[PDB]
């Protein structure tokens, strides 16, 4: 009864059935992490909630170069309590791995439980601004996604991408205007952040306002070229 | 007190069911999408079809713009009157 | 030594004193920045930002590097002025008309917590706002000049005022102090400089300041005061809006002789004149205005649209050639006279288009000589290089970097002379 | 426990169910690479008591 | 005081908060005590949440920041339960209280100004 | 020259025939390949013991200071009285300067290109140093250090 | 989750059937819940059992 | 070439028939 | 004449062409962003200068 449809990228599917929906093919079947629904069509598929994860919001907002492919290594900064990092582990599958990072402790415990559930997730519960304590653990990621809230966002991204990014690599930022400035217009703040990344050698390619999902949040996709 | 308890129970019933309904629904984004280029000749030369390597409605559609090589509704029953009817039914609910 | 400056934008630009270029634009994180002040030991500088906050950025491990350290606890009042007590407290005056005291203490539970607020008593038909704050170390005080036009003296413990003065008419803008804090000087917008003193034994024992004297010298208003006192000399320098700066003696401010350093100073010149065709050429920002004379008639005007810099060196030899040079890029022009009007055109050479020119000179109407800010001299015939004789760096060349750079390059018909500000001169045969 | 399992214990499982199927080798590799949450000794003792009851 | 009580309001912010808590009490728009505050969070009607940073033991109101975070409601710690109880206008110490949502009050502008200040402090 | 690196396969010291000029030529010539690996293969590997608790205390006190297996390697790191060492941390640089060998070592200089290139080409050092996929050991180390940093 | 719940829910927690039936029917809600078998409620007598 | 173009057009028509709307869009 | 030539001057000076729902901007030159500090904010600077030349102090 339900119909599957591939996305513009790999590992992301769209269910056209009684209702249109965005789904991901399970690597682990029959076990839900945060009580999300599922669909079997027979193999298993898991709903991606764009309101509750800032990555699928950029997906439904349309994004050409999303660097997460299946057989790749992705570093997730700000994986709090595990939802979207479970989704990106689900879309990378067994070959690709995901190095999750978090600092706090109750989302840390939830992330540790979910990393006991899933094999591709490898969790770090360290200060995201001190990259050495997982420099001793992580090797040469292919692409970085980051969703933090500390206002030195370009600072921590420059640090982690100088230490871990593959050359010609990919880097995805989520930016919260109401947290970084909260007085000037969000377009001006995002242009200032784009300039900061361009200074710190991220050649940007696009940005995108997550309009119907969050207030004043944007996603910036850029590449890493000829650096270290 | 008993009246207010009854109204409060009804309100929480409807709040939880509205949460689940909006969780199972899906919307379309309407956001600003900028694309950074490096040369103004290319900036004047820009075309979204030529960029994404797609066609007309694929350009104007957001959640899926599959390329021409990715491309290269009879399964659903009465796709001109029924499917949109059920979608609008869920939205109205 | 390093030089951090700040404009209206949201970065702190740290200059490079060797070549006079921005070494690094450190983008501070939060908002448009209004003020800046370093601490003692020159380790951490605080910037006060219009979002309402105060960022601590620290310098450690050589020049050219500034890592973001801390954002203190914030409010909704834009921060107009900052000062440091020690390595311990950050004092700010903010446009609510009030003064806040944050704790900047490494290894304490209070760090980044605003723990005192005092309020300047308001005006009536305005929104008052505190303009200048200063910390006085000997008498453990903070003084502040505020847009009521007044000067208040709080003490730090108990955060409470001892003194208030309706000093002058409109809003205070600057404050300065001594080494040992006997005299505090205030600079208004009503052109006055006020001196409050504490020097006597009774006034020092009872913390009482007195409005000792006042003096007006300026034409429009005042915008900056800095005082320097040492066994050599004791002067405060006050500069304002009428494009000048006056110098007064510190300890004899009521009796001493003032000196008015002028608007203009002709070291970096802006006017040349060629007797061939009898024409003057002046240049300002994106303007090359040429007059011919014999009476005087204007001919040319050259907005350089691409560059946004000050054209620091333009030169025309005997003839029809012109060159313009900035520390970023340069350009070269040829003129064709059609009568009262001229027609300019822009030539092309990638060498001058890439190189920066501190000092341009002509040899003939074909070959020019270029002194580039990294001490590098070139000749072009319209990549011919010539070496230099190296100077040995002493402690002054370590501290003040640009001394070894070439100050002047004077050219004869053929022979030339180089002069670097250490006191050294050389003769060059090309 | 999944740790104190040597090659003599591998041959002990061979005296148990089957080693020619390789299941003993599979479980010793999964025990050497296991990510299962370690439990307390009283939990392990009570689990042993329950397993003994079920076997009887 | 207690280092687990993170956003700890100062003298000026605490004065503004206790004034708006007094106005909300006299309008009867204020739910007192930690259990009623948790109930307001579960129903989804709180404008914002005030706690007292010196309750011993602190965990009995540390349960509240989690729901406040997950439902995007501002919370703040004023530093005394005795002063907070006297602001709410009851003869006991009150360690937590909540200003509840009603967009037809005569204190709405004050509530929104204080709520914005708390949002800035948490941000 | 020697370089110290720490991975979930142990503690590896690699030889470097001399630095800064080598860093510049490395990154401009794009020496991210097995060709640079065979130009600079190995000085001394040190695989650990199969004790997860020993590895736990080891990398914990590596994040803190210098450890005892690090001592058992630094007793024999030297070829002369002074041999330049490339370390991946400033506090570790001060630690190895202030311990009992007292030789020369540069801090975390511009040599992120070196560290990143050897991190990339360490898969080509799987036939050289560790003939095994160390990712499973890295996962076990990460889960155990998580359960130790959290109380649990 | 049990710590996140308030106190009245911890009182009611057992008698959810009678609770929600009484709520939707506009009757009086049950007062014990699952706490009936604790020792203090086993020592009280009637209205003291409720309190 | 034209065959490929027609095939792409057919696939696009299928996708459009899947996700299309008239005034239902504005509704 | 002069107005339309100023307008096409600004048209050549601009950088952001809109193409339907999207928007196309380019990035400036790293030489300018390296050897020059960024321009001041005209509204904030205008606010300070307005308050200094306020109409409540009878300047001039």
């Amino acid at each position: 009864k339900v119909v599957i449809e591939p996305h513009r990228h790999a590992g992301v599917y769209i269910a056209r059935g009684k209702e249109d929906l965005l789904v991901t093919k399970n690597m682990a079947p029959g076990e839900s992490v945060y009580g999300e629904k599922r669909i079997s069509v027979k193999v298993e598929y898991r709903v991606w909630n764009p309101f509750r994860s800032k990555l699928a919001a950029g997906i439904m907002g349309g994004l050409d170069e999303l660097f997460i492919a299946p057989g790749k290594k992705v570093l997730y900064l700000g994986a709090a309590s595990g939802t979207s990092v479970s989704h990106v582990s689900d879309v990378v599958g067994p070959e690709g791995v995901v190095y999750a990072v978090e600092f706090s402790h109750r989302p840390g415990r939830e992330l540790i439980s979910m990393a006991k559930k899933r094999p591709n997730i490898i969790p770090i519960i360290e200060d995201a601004r001190h990259p050495q304590k997982y420099r001793m653990l992580i090797g040469m990621v292919d692409c970085v996604f980051a969703d933090v809230a500390q206002p030195d966002q370009a600072r921590i991204i420059a640090l982690n991408s100088h230490m871990f990014l593959k050359d010609q690599g990919g880097v995805v930022i989520s930016i919260k205007a109401n947290c970084i400035d909260s007085t000037v217009d969000a377009e001006t703040v995002f242009a200032r952040e784009v300039q900061k990344l361009r200074e710190e050698r991220i050649k940007p390619l696009e940005q995108l306002t997550l309009e119907p999902y969050e207030r004043d949040h944007c996603i910036v996709v850029g590449r890493y070229m000829r650096s270290g | 007190t008993q009246d207010s308890n009854y109204v409060r129970t009804l309100r929480q019933i409807e709040l939880k069911k509205l949460e689940k309904g909006a969780k199972q629904l899906m919307f379309k984004s309407s956001g600003n999408h900028t694309i950074f280029v490096d040369s103004r000749e290319k900036m004047n030369e820009f075309t979204p079809e030529k960029f994404f390597n797609t066609t007309s409605e694929m350009v104007n559609r957001s959640e899926n713009r599959l390329t021409k090589d990715q491309l290269a509704n009879a399964s659903s029953i009465m796709p001109k009157e029924s499917l949109d009817k059920k979608k609008l039914k869920k939205f109205k609910q | 030594l390093r030089l951090f400056s700040i404009g209206g934008s949201t970065v702190v630009t740290e200059w490079d004193l060797a070549t006079g270029l921005p070494l690094r634009n450190y983008d501070c994180n939060s908002g448009v920045i209004w003020s800046i002040s370093i601490n003692d030991s020159q380790d951490k500088l605080s910037v006060g930002c219009d979002n309402g906050t105060v960022v601590l950025i620290d310098i450690s491990g050589g020049p050219g590097v500034l890592e973001h350290d801390t954002i203190l606890m914030r409010q909704e009042a834009r921060v107009l002025t900052l000062a440091w007590k020690k390595d311990d407290f950050v004092i700010g005056g903010c446009s609510d008309g009030r003064i806040r005291i944050w704790s900047a203490q490494k290894n304490d539970e209070n760090m980044g917590r605003l723990l005192h607020t005092m309020k300047v008593d308001k005006a009536k038909k305005e929104s008052t706002l505190v303009w200048s704050v200063i910390y006085l170390p000997r008498t453990d005080q903070i003084a502040s000049g505020d847009s009521t036009g007044s000067i208040k003296f709080w003490d730090f413990q108990f955060a409470t005022l001892n003194q208030s003065f309706k000093a002058h008419d409109a809003d205070v803008l600057c404050l300065t102090t001594d080494t040992d804090n006997n005299y505090v000087f205030s600079a208004g917008v009503d052109r006055k400089i006020f001196q409050f003193s504490q020097n006597t034994n009774k006034s020092q024992k009872n913390n009482r300041w007195v409005n000792s004297s006042n003096r007006l010298l300026h034409g429009n208003d005042i915008r900056a005061i800095c005082a320097y006192q040492s066994k050599g000399a004791d002067f405060l320098v006050s500069g304002g809006v009428e494009k000048t700066l006056v110098i007064n003696s510190l300890t004899s401010f009521s009796n001493g002789n003032y000196r008015k350093m002028p608007t203009v100073e002709p070291y970096s010149k802006n006017v040349l004149v060629n007797k061939e065709q009898r024409l003057v050429v002046s240049w300002s920002e994106s303007t090359v205005k040429i007059w011919t004379m014999g009476n005087y008639k204007l001919v040319c005007k050259l907005t350089l649209k691409d560059d946004q810099n000050i054209s620091t060196c333009s030169l025309s030899p005997d003839g029809q050639v012109l060159v313009v040079g900035r520390p970023s890029t340069t350009k070269v022009f040829h003129l064709q006279p059609v009568g009262n009007k001229l027609k300019v055109t822009k030539l092309d050479n990638d060498l001058l288009l890439r190189t920066s020119t501190k000092l341009v000179k002509f040899i003939d109407n074909s070959k020019i000589v270029i002194c580039s800010c990294e001490d590098d001299v070139f000749i072009v015939d319209l990549p011919q290089e010539v070496e230099l004789l190296e100077v040995t760096s002493t402690k002054s060349s370590i501290k003040v970097p640009y001394i070894n750079r070439i100050n002047h390059l004077e050219v004869d018909q053929n022979i030339a002379v180089i002069s670097r500000g250490c006191g050294v001169v050389d003769i060059l045969d090309l | 426990d999944k740790a104190s399992l040597n090659d003599d214990s591998l041959h002990d499982l061979a005296a148990l169910l089957n080693e020619d199927s390789g299941i003993a080798q599979r479980v010793i590799d999964n025990a050497r690479i296991s990510m299962g949450q370690d439990i307390s000794e009283t939990d392990m003792e009570n689990v042993c008591v329950f397993a003994q009851r079920v076997a009887s | 005081p207690n280092p687990k009580a993170f956003p700890l309001a100062d003298a000026a912010l605490t004065q503004q908060i206790l004034d708006v808590v007094q106005q909300a009490a006299n309008l009867r728009q204020l739910k007192k005590g930690a259990n009623e505050a948790t109930k307001t969070l579960n129903r989804g009607i709180s404008e914002f949440i005030i706690m007292a940073a010196d309750c011993e033991p602190i965990e009995i109101l540390l349960h509240l920041p989690l729901l406040c975070e997950d439902k995007n409601v501002p919370y703040v710690f004023v530093p005394s339960r005795v002063a907070l109880g006297r602001a709410c206008g009851v003869s006991r110490p009150v360690i937590a209280a909540s200003i509840t949502t009603n967009d037809a009050s005569a204190i709405k502008t004050q509530i929104y100004a204080v709520k914005d200040k708390i949002e800035t402090l948490l941000i | 020259a020697y370089v110290l690196t720490e991975t979930s396969a142990g503690y590896a010291l690699l030889k470097a025939s001399d630095k800064i000029y080598k860093s510049s030529s490395l990154i401009q010539d794009l020496d991210s390949s097995d060709k640079v690996l065979k130009e600079f293969k190995i000085a001394a590997f040190s695989k650990f013991n199969s004790a997860a608790n020993a590895l736990e205390e080891a990398n914990s006190i590596i994040e803190g200071k210098v450890s005892s297996q690090l001592e058992k390697l630094l007793e024999e790191i030297k070829k002369d009285k002074k041999s330049t060492l490339i370390v991946s941390e400033t506090k570790l640089a001060n630690a190895i300067n202030k311990l009992g060998l007292n030789f020369n070592v540069v801090s975390d200089a511009v040599t992120l290109d070196i560290y990143r290139a050897i991190k990339e080409y360490l898969p080509e050092l799987l036939p050289g140093m560790s003939d095994n996929d160390l990712s499973k050991m890295s996962l076990g180390l990460a889960h155990s250090i998580g359960r130790h940093k959290l109380k649990f | 989750s049990l710590a996140k719940s308030p106190a009245s829910t911890i009182q009611i927690l057992g008698a959810e059937k009678a609770l929600f039936r009484a709520l939707k029917t506009k009757h009086d809600t049950p007062k014990y819940g699952l706490l009936y078998h604790a020792s203090l409620v086993g020592q009280a007598t009637g209205k003291n059992k409720g309190k | 070439r034209k065959y490929l173009n027609k095939l792409i057009k057919r696939n696009s028509q299928n996708l459009r028939s899947w996700d299309l709307e008239e005034e239902v869009r504005d509704e | 004449i002069k107005t339309k030539k100023r307008k096409t001057l600004k048209n050549l000076r601009k950088d952001s062409v809109k193409r339907g729902k999207f928007r196309v901007q380019l990035l400036s030159t790293t030489q300018d962003s390296k050897t020059l500090p960024p321009k001041k904010e005209s509204s904030i600077i205008r606010s300070k200068d307005r308050w200094l030349n306020r109409k409540a102090l009878n300047k001039g």
